[PDB]
């Protein structure tokens, strides 16, 4: 699935360093490779 | 001028969109380790705010 980026429909911002994983309430979004939720 | 007066600031409920985006303009507190604490961070939902 390809997707995009608009404030109020999809919001990319990069993971927590300290937890080293996604947070709940989100999908992993792999670029095109850095990891964001 | 003795009937006009409304500010219209009163934060209706937890349902209330101000409380749901993080806006910086006002700050939300608690107190650590009660009850309260430990009811947001059960819920699998309100931890966004």
């Amino acid at each position: 699935v390809a997707t995009l980026e608009e404030r109020p429909f999809v919001i990319v911002e990069p993971a927590d360093p300290i937890s080293g994983t996604c947070i709940r309430d989100s999908v992993p979004c792999r670029s095109q490779p850095e990891k964001r939720c | 001028f003795l009937v006009l007066d409304r500010p219209e600031e009163r934060i209706t409920g937890i349902n209330d969109p101000r409380l749901r985006n993080p806006s910086d303009k006002f700050i939300y507190a608690t107190v650590k380790q009660s009850s309260v604490d430990i009811y947001f961070r059960r819920q699998v939902e309100l931890s966004t705010m």
